[PDB]
């Protein structure tokens, strides 16, 4: 299966309340592994997976002295952008910025991620091709000409291509029980009258990881997507996930729908039919 | 600037079998800014030791946070999530249903 | 692990 790692990182403007506030944290797939944050009394990359609490104080030393100097960076990040873009002080301004490597099922490179948001808008991303930079406006393209310049591009390409794979397996490899599984959900579905004439059908996926997922219903083979109700993946808060869809069902009709889930952990996909 | 609206879900970790100890969660997503008032509610009153999870995002730079609780449903306990974000004029508040 | 370069806006 393919995997990946990812960086998260926000920081937000709190004008005359302090210094803005800065929050990182990391990813191997769908779960989170450590995690930094400016307001934290520590002041440290703190581990947030078992597996992970088993590296040495070196690891614990360098990630924290690392990931204050991102936060540092985001800190003067805030202020720039600000300039960019003629904004007043007294504005509370949000920063973000992910990147991340994705490896096929081969654990090889497959994609590395370099962006950066403001305000929720995209900013700046590294194409592709690794070469290059999706300015976005004006602003945008200042910063680019600054990491054409300063050839950002470049030492980017060696970090996710090289290092970030490389982290990433060593993860894979040293979590394997839990980053290197593969949870079936638990399905089944509820029935509840609404009305005298019709009936919702509920079509459940628990304890499941991944978190990617299909769950669809049908009525006689036919698609219901224009009418389904299907909830966003949610996080169990153990490590695994959870979904549902629906469907109101006129009574006497439950026989003519089918739930269907697909799921990495499972087999061969699952069609439940109410009966 | 961009001000999205965060989806509600409350929900709890296992099925609900009274008597039986479990997790209400309440996960909020898809909005922004990152400021946002969570709650997890107990018959109407805030309940104190409730943590979340650390605030990460999507692809679309939206953000999402778990709020969790240690809880044992009852029969009659009603439990809901209150939330509030510059996207609302008031705390929206959802309740929670076993079967959701 | 963190990326080594910290570049700025």
């Amino acid at each position: 299966g393919s995997h990946s790692m990812r960086y998260f990182f926000t920081s937000v403007s709190r004008p005359g309340r302090g210094e803005p506030r800065f929050i990182a944290v990391g990813y191997v797939d769908d779960t989170q592994f450590v995690r930094f944050d400016s307001d934290a009394a520590s002041q440290r990359m703190e581990p947030r997976a078992p597996w992970i609490e088993q590296e040495g104080p070196e690891y614990w030393d360098g990630e924290t002295r690392k990931v204050k100097a991102h936060s540092q960076t985001h800190r003067v990040d805030l202020g720039t952008l600000r300039g960019y873009y003629n904004q007043s002080e007294a504005g509370s301004h949000t920063v973000q910025r992910m990147y991340g490597c994705d490896v096929g099922s081969d654990w090889r490179f497959l994609r590395g991620y370099h962006q950066y948001a403001y305000d929720g808008k995209d900013y700046i991303a590294l194409k592709e091709d690794l070469r290059s930079w999706t300015a976005a406006d004006m602003a945008a393209q200042t910063t680019k000409h600054k990491w054409e310049a300063a050839h950002v591009a470049e030492q980017l390409r060696a970090y996710l291509e090289g290092t970030c794979v490389e982290w990433l397996r060593r993860y894979l490899e040293n979590g394997k029980e839990t980053l290197q599984r593969t949870d079936a959900p638990k399905t089944h579905m509820t029935h509840h009258a609404v009305s005298d004439h019709e009936a919702t059908l509920r079509c459940w996926a628990l304890s499941f990881y991944p978190a990617e997922i299909t769950l669809t219903w049908q009525r006689d083979g036919e698609d219901q997507t224009q009418d389904t109700e299907l909830v966003e993946t949610r996080p169990a808060g153990d490590g695994t996930f959870q979904k549902w869809a629906a469907v109101v069902v006129p009574s006497g009709q439950e026989q003519r729908y089918t739930c269907h889930v697909q799921h990495e952990g499972l087999p061969k996909p699952l069609t439940l039919r109410w009966e | 600037m961009i001000q999205r609206t965060p989806k509600i879900q409350v929900y709890s970790r296992h099925p609900a079998e009274n008597g039986k100890s479990n997790f209400l969660n309440c996960y909020v997503s898809g909005f922004h800014p990152s400021d946002i008032e969570v709650d997890l509610l107990k018959n109407g009153e805030r309940i104190e030791k409730v943590e979340h999870s650390d605030l990460s995002f999507s692809k679309d730079w939206s953000f999402y946070l778990l709020y969790y609780t240690e809880f044992t449903p009852t029969e009659k306990d009603e439990y809901a999530c209150r939330v509030n974000h510059v996207t609302l004029s008031q705390p929206k508040i959802v309740k929670w249903d076993r079967d959701m | 692990a963190l990326w080594g370069f910290f570049p700025v806006l």
